[PDB]
């Protein structure tokens, strides 16, 4: 309908995590849709990307912390999951009617990262920013 | 002596062919529950909005031979004074339908075939404080699933106003 869709395929081969400044504009109510990495079942654990996904501040966002400012959004250690990959859903709605949601106000950015698991010590983590436009631009 | 699912929203083909009337209603947005596993959730909130019937209905459920069928419902809804937004008349309250069928697809959806089962109220309404303090106020109602003489039925949810958020749908019978 009206509102718009983007899927986002979260993971170290996709090339617009290359350089760390992977963003979409996006308009309050469209929605965002994050497939977590899927293999074909022949291949071992090991040799398959894990991780935590988490929602944090801008801060956290620079320096790849999600322990003082953020929030576990989405879990994906299934890679061999029935019915393909996990997907993350979100929508960009100003008001939550979960009392564990997230709101999203018109003119702000937001922010995500991930977290590998098993976990390293790196900080060269995957992130996303995620601009909320102004409603004049959404009409 | 043990429970049967017939249908589990948590898992990944419980939740399958579930079908929204009309879309930007009733949404499939991720959420978490109560053992903090990451979970499909099905939300809905447009109190900024007029005059609102917003469906979602679950796939075909089969009734095998089961005679008593329980509805188990985890939500969070939100108190009405706590919404900075709203433009009519806010609700706290949702429906549950129920339709027999023995059909599990090619099933047009229409409205009028659906049986109202009961009016579904919160027991705990969450308010802004709540979100700021990240409380999961989550209610629990179960109800029973009416006559059902055809092979199964399909479960409904109506919302006329609401700010809800469906955390859980378990649809079971007891052995
Ligand atoms: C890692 O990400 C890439 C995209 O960067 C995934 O490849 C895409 O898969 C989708 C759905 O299968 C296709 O529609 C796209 O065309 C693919 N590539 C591109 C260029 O967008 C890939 O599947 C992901 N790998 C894993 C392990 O899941
Ligand atoms: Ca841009």
């Amino acid at each position: 309908a009206v509102a718009d869709r983007y899927a986002v395929y979260w993971n170290s081969s996709n090339p617009r995590f290359q350089r760390g400044d992977y963003h979409i504009d996006v308009c309050i109510n469209d929605y965002l849709d994050v497939f977590c990495p899927h293999y074909e079942d022949s291949v071992p654990e090991d040799k398959t990307e894990r991780y935590v996904l988490y929602m944090v501040n801008f801060d956290g966002y620079s320096a790849c912390d999600h322990t003082s400012k953020g929030f576990k959004r989405w879990e994906c250690n299934r890679p061999h999951s029935p019915n393909g990959p996990l997907k993350f859903s979100e929508k960009f709605q100003l008001f939550t009617p979960f009392s564990l949601g997230f709101e999203f106000r018109p003119g702000r950015e937001y922010f995500y990262i991930s977290s590998a698991i098993p976990d390293n010590g790196r900080r060269s983590c995957l992130k996303l920013k995620v601009f909320v436009r102004p409603t004049n631009s959404c009409m | 002596s043990g429970e049967v699912n017939l249908l589990d929203s948590k898992t990944i083909q419980g939740e399958l062919g579930w079908i929204s009337y009309p879309s930007h209603g009733w949404e499939e947005i991720s959420g978490v529950d109560e053992h903090y596993t990451p979970i499909r959730t099905y939300q809905v909130c447009n109190v900024m909005d007029h005059s609102q019937n917003n469906w979602l209905r679950t796939n075909w459920v089969p009734r095998n031979s089961a005679q008593k069928i329980y509805v188990e419902l985890k939500f969070t809804l939100r108190d009405c004074n706590s919404i900075p937004l709203v433009l009519g008349t806010c609700k706290e309250t949702f429906n549950l339908y129920y339709m027999e069928s023995d059909d599990d697809h090619g099933v047009k959806f229409r409205e009028h075939q659906f049986t109202k089962i009961d009016t579904i109220a919160a027991d705990e309404s969450f308010t802004q404080m709540d979100l700021g303090d990240r409380i999961l106020k989550l209610n629990t109602e179960i109800r029973e699933v009416g006559p059902v003489n055809k092979k199964g039925f399909y479960l409904a949810f109506q919302d006329v106003g609401a700010c809800v958020a469906l955390v859980s749908v378990r649809v079971y019978f007891k052995k």
